[PDB]
RNA sequence: AACGAGACUCUGGCAUGCUAACUAGUUACGCGACCCCCGAGCGGUCGGCGUCCCCCAACUUCUUAGAGGGACAAGUGGCGU
């Protein structure tokens, strides 16, 4: 057993990855061809290896974002929920009230709207 | 109302259908590839209990045999493979009469003409290429072609003029008339490769898809860009009916059939549901051919299998 | 970032696909010769046994050695963040 892939592979597998996103398919062989195309490996069992995880990483990606490299369509939506999300348009609800010794400090600063009283019993776990 | 029943499945195969064909000489064999690397010739009968049985197989490959396609007299066969060569058959008993050498990469499409006379070909070389019968080269496409692997390649029915379609993974569609060679036009659309087209039986129209999975619709002799559907995250194969303007697309869990007038989908073809997960629950439907009866229609998956349906009212 | 590990080279295992062969074979007859009726028949012929005859025959499965393809944890079910 063991055949644990090596650093020389998952290195050219994300870059191939990243600039040929659109040809890959799922299938091995047609990842392999691809391969073989806008890439030359210079033997034919690394050319089979590297193929395969092609193929293994192209099966997450079409999930939740990979870690370890980008693509375009992730980057639109990491944009998307980075400009506005559809919780608020409000701030924050507009309207938030606080208890006395806040009230204390506006009260000393020009401030007398807008607020609740409640008194809290003492006091830290009791 | 037309709709759809499940009408069986066949057996007998180690390898995904890639293609189907069927004759209208005798609607009562089928033919098929897979990536068995053989091409199965089926006894049809029509008991509920199968569906069908292989009569021979035909043998001789060292790589998958992509496209299949029948004869207009039912007598021949013929086969492109990805081992860079073609096979010229005699359905019969077997017996290759030709094999047609020069490719130095894969033989992805290919087409047998209505006089049987011109036989052409789709290759990951780049080049579009013309075979005579007797095996050798008429022509070779080497001066504006694909800048990437040609696809499909189709042979267009018409009044009597040579017209043939080419399309590659370049995201164009050429379509080239014979005897100057040259590109009778250039048309732009989809965003990403094309997997398909497909010629109307009239003869007017290309309907063509890839990546994108959406049907797009060309004229023939216009030249001009009519529409484009959403056709699902991918099609890999059409066929237009022969009885009926209809498309019919194959996607990944269902085939869309699709009624052209007015432009709305029929129904949705579901095959069985059993519980896998996650990625391709059911396999990908990739081929699909109508028979000429139009009741049938037939299918390629990824399972071994090939799904009968029939149009009930 | 570098050396070693791996990658690499050779060898084995998969081709009725490709390439081609009297300093390699097979098949097919043409055969005529020998042999025994040994089986239907009569001893001939048909069938069986090897050798000589073999070609301006056909073929490359076997043998030979070259170009290629094929295996990747690829697919499915568990398990692992």
């Amino acid at each position: 057993m063991g055949r644990v892939r090596t650093k020389t592979v998952k290195k050219a597998a994300r870059v191939i990855i990243e600039k040929y996103y659109t040809r890959l398919g799922n299938d091995f062989h047609t990842n392999k061809r691809v391969c073989e195309e806008i890439a030359i490996i210079p033997s034919k069992k690394l050319r089979n290896k590297i193929a395969g995880y092609v193929t293994h990483l192209m099966k997450r990606i079409q999930r939740g974002p990979v870690r370890g490299i980008s693509i375009k369509l992730q980057e639109e939506e990491r944009e998307r929920r980075d400009n506005y999300v559809p919780e608020v348009s409000a701030l924050d609800q507009e309207i938030i009230e606080v208890d006395p010794d806040t009230k204390e400090m506006l009260k000393l600063l020009d401030f007398g709207s807008l607020s609740n009283l409640q008194v809290t019993q003492p006091t830290v776990g009791m | 109302t037309e709709q759809m029943t499940l009408r069986g499945t066949l057996k007998g195969h180690n390898g995904w259908v890639t293609q189907i064909a069927t004759t209208p000489q005798f609607p009562d064999m089928i033919l098929s590839a897979s990536r068995d690397k053989t091409i199965i010739m089926w006894k049809l009968t029509r008991d509920e209990t199968n569906y069908g049985i292989p009569q021979r197989a035909l043998r001789g490959h060292s790589h998958f045999v992509s496209d299949v396609v029948i004869s207009s007299d039912g007598q021949f066969a013929l086969s492109g493979s990805w081992d860079g060569t073609l096979r010229l058959w005699d359905l019969t008993t077997g017996t290759t009469t030709r094999r047609f050498v020069g490719h130095t990469k894969d033989v992805l499409s290919v087409a047998f003409s209505s006089d049987n006379r011109q036989i052409v070909s789709g290759s990951r070389d780049k080049t579009i290429k013309l075979w005579n019968t007797l095996g050798v080269c008429k022509y070779t496409v080497q001066d504006e072609s694909h800048s990437e692997w040609v696809s499909c390649v189709r042979f267009s029915p018409n009044s009597s003029n040579p017209i043939i379609v080419s399309c590659g993974w370049d995201k164009l569609v050429k379509v080239w008339n014979l005897a100057n060679c040259k590109l009778k036009t250039n048309h732009i659309g989809h965003t990403g490769y094309l997997n398909t087209v497909t010629v109307s039986p009239d003869g007017s129209l290309c309907a063509s898809g890839g990546k994108d999975g959406q049907a797009m619709l060309w004229d023939l002799n216009e030249g001009k860009h009519l529409y484009t559907l959403d056709g699902g995250d991918i099609i890999n194969a059409l066929c237009f009916s022969p009885n009926r303007y209809w498309l019919c697309a194959a996607t990944g869990p269902s085939i869309k059939i699709w009624d052209l007038e007015g432009k709305i989908i029929v129904d949705e073809l579901k095959q069985e549901v059993i519980s896998t997960s996650s990625k391709a629950e059911p396999p990908q439907c990739t081929s699909l051919a109508w028979s000429a009866d139009g009741q049938t229609l037939f299918a390629g998956y990824t399972d071994n299998l090939v799904r009968v349906w029939q149009v009930t009212i």
